[PDB]
């Protein structure tokens, strides 16, 4: 359980810092679904079960697909993207790689002064889920509902062709 | 009597290789996968033994592909116009090694009736040809005994089994002509029914 | 190494090699059939020539496959190229790996179970995605647009079919769902869910009638490994059908796996029927076939179904 | 589409596929060459001969 | 017995991964995907806190989460498509016409 | 317990030897043998509706294996999230957004 939690993060890991420095789309687009099967596999490994299935199902099943046929209705060739390189430069990186890292070292001295008991990783179902989900977060369900309209008519209104 | 191309050499052939190249041979023979090429009316003819009637499926080659790629045999039936040579020429050059060609009918054996300024003298002035139906059209049992002479030519032929291991000159069967195969049974013929019947 | 804890992790791993190897040479034996059954329907007798009764077509196109010339096009990209038939394979066979063809052989009983067969098809679009975008044809680039957005437009419907049968079963698991038919097959109350599923499967699975081509490019093995994943996708939403309209395993005097195996066959053969029977609709009709009838009616299924469920909880 | 266009055609399929099935329960058409010699007619134009009289020298 | 700020380590590198690719990236493509890293990496930041607490809630959280990632995956993508229609670039570096 | 287990290395095993038969396929099918337009934004439309409905998609999905638990007042409250759906689902197609040809 542990091992796959580590195997999964590492892989999601590495899998991510492809994608940020990948110059091809699809290439880039291919290795984040890598990561999100991975992240899909730490969410298996914690026993958020309906959340692993919802990684796979919808995030690199619907999400991905999306970006993917984008990408093809663009036809990317890597027309001054490739050509340049300009985020390989060290003189561009350096300074947001920086950020970056004083960022996590200030997040991860905060994340280990806390108690932690350790993960047990009993599974909690999709069917408590959908409980909670019914019950005490009835609204969050309800305003989702709107939040996915809105979505919707904006990507409707913006992304027609006449 | 082998014919090399890479010259009349003999047999080259372990008693394992023979038997892999036999099972090889056994398995390109009985999976042939023609291209689905209508040039004229022989194509009419070649679909029909398509059918129900003739079921050409029996002998596992139906499959007619309508890509150059996943086809093995090009059978051209129907006149090479001069316009249509180049396509035909281009469309057996995007096929992939084992490959065998069939002409059928007069047209694409030699140009047939059609001696004319629009049309090339036969598909085999410019691509070889592994099979000959006379016809105009054959029908559809030629073409199935024309795919049966086929088979036989492929299960003695010998091809390298892999491209990094071997011999890589492709070995083609120098066989007996059908014509004095067949002298014997053909002139003893005394008899023929009167064509006033039925 | 006597000890009965290791002999039955050995005897359960055996049993998933078994279903795996099964599977995979049932659906080499569809393609087969299927030539044979296309035979049937249309007054003729298909491949009876190699081996007995044409049994020994399948190693006859086996062997050319694999001894055929093995090309790529030059200007492809070669791991998207030789990526897309593995998923077209896998996926689906992976989609089965969730299916109990009997009292005690499954290969896994997830608690996810549907779930995972809709991970497995979510994950399948892309290998049609990818043969379309790798070839580095445009024809094969735009037939493959087509299909995948044909395919999203049935995939949006295919989870919702089956929601009718979770809510009824109240689980995802499918020895629970096969449970909860023990005494009436789900084909039954969830009529309207079993077509709507029917015609999400057929669709996903790229079948007749919802079958410019994006597969043209592919020769060799890998355009094999393209026609085995379809017709083990073909096995794999036969078998799901089964266990979730048909009772599974369930019958009252054959062995377990003759029923699975009799009702997994005839819906094998209903495939073979809908390809010789039903003309092609065009891709706009299909479309707004999906989106505008499908969906809805799933939906209006799983309310109804709710609320016969919750009228029946006295 | 009207509800009634969209059980008609249902009705439809559902006849072509029966109709199929019944084809699948019929005789068969196929005609089995080469095991089964095509039967040709006595005119039949296939390969060309030359013939002899009834004496036995060649009518040419 | 896996700990949780292990989980919580993870989550942040991949929170600060997304952004400095969302930072280095000329391409609005490659903004957008390093967006979704983020989003992504923060829900799973709240599935390892509902896993470590024992509650729905980090699943419903995540729920929420991918719900907003969705939408704003079709929003960002429609605004990309126009961007690539009205100036045939995905540069955002030229996309700078209002300042001061 | 062993079964569950014994299950996940029986899962575990039926992965690897899948993949690894699709990958020797490939393998054999390489080794063996010699040698020798615009796309229109109804295709982003469409990937976008389906993205958008696969998540209200999992919204139901939640609510379907919990039923019974949630009672009366889930059936309520998933009705009108279904009667929502249903009307942006109306609006898409009399709007002429699910239309492909014009
Ligand atoms: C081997 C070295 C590395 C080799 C290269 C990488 C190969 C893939 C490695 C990652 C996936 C497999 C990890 C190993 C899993 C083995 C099984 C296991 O550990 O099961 C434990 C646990 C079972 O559940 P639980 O109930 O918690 O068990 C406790 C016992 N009662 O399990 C769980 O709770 C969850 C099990 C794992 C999650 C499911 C599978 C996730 C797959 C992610 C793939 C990501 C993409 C990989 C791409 C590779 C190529 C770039
Ligand atoms: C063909 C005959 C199928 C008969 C059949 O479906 O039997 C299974 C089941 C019988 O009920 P059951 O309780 O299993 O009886 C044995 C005693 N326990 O029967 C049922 O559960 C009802 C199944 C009805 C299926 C109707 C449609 C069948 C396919 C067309
Ligand atoms: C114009 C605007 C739009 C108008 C609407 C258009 C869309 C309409 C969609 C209709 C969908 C109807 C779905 C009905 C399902 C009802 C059956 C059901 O769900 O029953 C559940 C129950 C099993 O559940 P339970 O008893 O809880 O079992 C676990 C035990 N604790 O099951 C049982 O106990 C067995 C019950 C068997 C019931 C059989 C009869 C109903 C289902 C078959 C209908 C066939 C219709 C044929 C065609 C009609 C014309 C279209
Ligand atoms: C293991 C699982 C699978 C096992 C196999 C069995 C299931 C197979 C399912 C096959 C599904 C095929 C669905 C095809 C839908 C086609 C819809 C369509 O686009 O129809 C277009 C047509 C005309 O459309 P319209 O807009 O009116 O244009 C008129 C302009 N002059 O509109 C019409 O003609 C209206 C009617 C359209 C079709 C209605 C649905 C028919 C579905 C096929 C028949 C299934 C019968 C049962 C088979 C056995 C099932 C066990
Ligand atoms: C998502 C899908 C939504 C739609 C389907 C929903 C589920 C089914 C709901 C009920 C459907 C009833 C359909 C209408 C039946 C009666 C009318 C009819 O058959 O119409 C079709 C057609 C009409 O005839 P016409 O085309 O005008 O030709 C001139 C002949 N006078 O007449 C004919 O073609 C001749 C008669 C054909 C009868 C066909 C069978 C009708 C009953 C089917 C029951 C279920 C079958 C399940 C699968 C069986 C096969 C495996
Ligand atoms: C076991 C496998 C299944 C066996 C059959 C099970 C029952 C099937 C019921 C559904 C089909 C019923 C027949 C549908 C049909 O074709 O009805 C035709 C009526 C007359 O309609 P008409 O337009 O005259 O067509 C003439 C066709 N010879
Ligand atoms: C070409 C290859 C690409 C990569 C393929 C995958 C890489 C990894 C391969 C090695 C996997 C090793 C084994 C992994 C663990 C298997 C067991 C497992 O998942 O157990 C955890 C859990 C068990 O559930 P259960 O025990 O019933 O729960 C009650 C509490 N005990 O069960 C679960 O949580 C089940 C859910 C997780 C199942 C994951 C299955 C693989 C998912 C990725 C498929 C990728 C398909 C190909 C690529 C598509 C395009 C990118
Ligand atoms: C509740 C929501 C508000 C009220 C909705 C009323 C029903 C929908 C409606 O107004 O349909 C009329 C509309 C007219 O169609 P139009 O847009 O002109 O042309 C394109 C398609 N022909 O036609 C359409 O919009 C096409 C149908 C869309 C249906 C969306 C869901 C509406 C609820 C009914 C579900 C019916 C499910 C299938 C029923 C048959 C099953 C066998
Ligand atoms: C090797 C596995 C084959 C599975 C089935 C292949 C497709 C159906 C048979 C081939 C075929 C195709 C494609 C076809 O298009 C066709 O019509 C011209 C035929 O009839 C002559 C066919 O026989
Ligand atoms: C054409 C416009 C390009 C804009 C690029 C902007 C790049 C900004 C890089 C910032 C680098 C910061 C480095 C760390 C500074 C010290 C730590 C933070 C403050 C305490
Ligand atoms: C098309 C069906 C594909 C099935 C794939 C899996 C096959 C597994 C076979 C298991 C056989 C034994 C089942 C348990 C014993 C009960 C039945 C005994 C008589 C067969
Ligand atoms: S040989 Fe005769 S039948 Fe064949 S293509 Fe030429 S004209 Fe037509």
């Amino acid at each position: 359980m542990e091992f796959a939690f580590y195997i999964c993060g590492l892989i999601a890991i590495l899998a991510t810092l492809r994608v940020i420095t990948h110059t091809n789309p699809v290439h880039a687009l291919l290795y984040l679904i890598i990561s999100l099967l991975a992240i899909s596999g730490v969410f298996f490994s914690l026993g958020a079960y309906f959340a692993g299935a919802l990684e796979i199902i919808v995030y690199a099943g619907a999400i991905m697909v999306l970006f993917v046929f984008v990408v093809m209705m663009l036809n990317l060739g890597g027309s001054e993207i490739e050509q340049e390189r300009q985020w390989l430069k060290p003189q561009v990186w350096i300074g947001p790689a920086i950020l970056s890292a004083i960022m996590l070292v200030v997040i991860v001295y905060a994340i280990l002064g806390v108690n932690d008991q350790g993960i047990d990783g009993t599974p909690i179902s999709a069917k408590a889920v959908g409980i909670t989900l019914f019950g005490p977060y009835v609204l969050a369900v309800e305003l989702a509902s709107m939040l996915l309209l809105a979505g919707l008519v904006v990507a409707f209104h913006v992304g027609r062709e006449e | 009597d082998y014919t090399l191309t890479r010259e009349i050499v003999t047999d080259p052939l372990n008693v394992f290789m023979g038997k892999l190249n036999d099972m090889v041979n056994w398995g390109r023979k009985n999976s042939i996968w023609p291209y689905n090429f209508g040039l004229s009316c022989c194509y009419v003819e070649m679909v029909t033994s398509f059918t129900a009637v003739h079921d050409v499926a029996r002998f596992g080659a139906e499959v007619l592909r309508a890509s150059p790629r996943q086809a093995d045999l090009m059978v051209v039936a129907g006149t090479c116009f001069t316009k249509m040579a180049p396509v035909i020429q281009r469309l057996y050059d995007q096929m992939l090694e084992p490959k065998w060609v069939i002409s059928m009918g007069a047209c694409a054996n030699s140009g047939g009736m059609y001696d004319i300024y629009s049309v090339v003298q036969g598909v085999d002035k410019f691509i070889p040809v592994d099979v000959y139906i006379p016809g105009c059209p054959p029908r559809p049992e030629a073409y199935m005994q024309a795919l049966m002479l086929l088979q036989e030519s492929i299960g003695k032929e010998r091809r390298p089994l892999s491209w990094v291991v071997g011999d890589q000159g492709v070995y083609r069967a120098n066989m007996q002509s059908e014509r004095e195969r067949k002298r014997g049974e053909r002139i003893a013929v005394t008899n023929l029914r009167t064509p006033d019947e039925i | 190494w006597i000890s009965p804890e290791l002999i039955e992790i050995l005897l359960t791993i055996l049993k998933a090699v078994v279903i795996l190897l099964v599977v995979v040479t049932c659906g080499a034996f569809m393609s087969f059939g299927e030539r044979r059954l296309l035979g049937l329907f249309q007054n003729r007798y298909g491949p009876n020539r190699v081996g007995w009764g044409g049994s020994l077509q399948l190693v006859a196109d086996m062997i050319k496959m694999f001894f055929k010339e093995d090309w790529i096009p030059k200007f492809s990209d070669r791991v998207i190229f030789t990526l897309a038939p593995m998923i077209a394979f896998t996926s689906l066979l992976l989609a089965f790996a969730i299916v109990p063809v009997s009292p005690g052989w499954v290969v896994a009983d997830l608690n996810i179970g549907i779930l995972f067969f809709l991970m497995m098809a979510g994950l399948a679009v892309y290998a049609v995605l990818f043969a379309g975008w790798s070839s580095n044809n445009k024809y094969s680039l735009l037939g493959a647009m087509r299909a995948s957005a044909q395919t999203l437009s049935y995939e949006v419907f295919l989870g919702l079919s089956l929601m009718g049968v979770v809510a009824q079963a109240g689980s995802f698991n499918m020895t629970d769902i096969v449970n909860s038919q023990a005494h009436v097959w789900n084909v039954i109350p969830q009529f309207f869910g079993f077509i709507t599923f029917a015609i999400a499967g057929v669709a996903v699975c790229h079948r007749h009638p919802f079958d410019d081509g994006y597969h043209i490019e592919y020769s060799g093995m890998k355009f094999g490994l393209f026609f085995v994943g379809e017709y083990i996708g073909i096995v794999t939403i036969s078998a799901l059908m089964v266990t979730l309209f048909f009772g599974g395993w369930q019958g009252p005097l054959l062995p377990p796996f003759i029923w699975f195996a009799l009702k997994t066959a005839f819906f094998m053969m209903m495939f073979i029927l809908i390809r010789a029977s039903l003309p092609r609709p065009r891709y706009d009709q299909v479309m707004s076939f999906g989106w505008k009838i499908c969906l809805p009616l799933t939906l209006i299924n799983l309310l109804v179904t709710a609320a016969v469920i919750l009228w029946q909880a006295q | 589409m009207t509800l009634k266009e969209l059980l008609v055609g249902f009705g439809t399929q559902v006849r072509s596929i029966w109709m199929i099935g019944l084809h699948a329960f019929a005789k068969r058409e196929t005609r089995m060459y080469p095991e089964e010699p095509v039967y040709l007619p006595p005119r039949y134009r296939g390969r060309i001969v030359l013939t002899r009289d009834p004496d036995g020298e060649e009518r040419c | 017995m896996i700990p949780l700020q292990h989980g919580l380590i993870l989550a942040a590198i991949l929170f600060v991964l997304g952004l400095t690719g969302l930072v280095i990236r000329r391409n609005l493509l490659f903004m957008l995907i390093g967006l979704e890293i983020m989003i992504n990496a923060s829900a799973l930041a709240f599935v390892v806190a509902g896993s470590y607490w024992g509650q729905t809630d980090g699943q419903v959280m995540y729920i929420l989460a991918i719900s907003l990632a969705a939408a704003e995956a079709s929003i960002g993508l429609a605004l990309l498509l126009q961007l690539h229609r009205r100036r045939q670039n995905l540069n955002i570096d030229s996309v700078s016409e209002m300042r001061g | 317990s062993t079964e569950v287990i014994a299950h996940h290395w029986a899962f575990a095993i039926f992965l690897i030897v899948a993949i690894g038969l699709c990958c020797l396929m490939l393998v054999g099918g390489w080794f063996l043998g010699g040698r020798a337009l615009r796309l229109s934004a109804k295709f982003y439309l469409v990937a976008m509706f389906f993205v958008i409905f696969d998540v209200e998609a999992l919204y139901l999905f939640a609510w379907s294996t919990s039923i019974r638990e949630s009672g009366w007042v889930g059936f309520v409250e998933a009705a009108i999230f279904i009667f929502v759906l249903l009307a942006g689902l109306v609006y898409l197609v009399r709007i002429g957004a699910l239309d492909w040809t014009p």
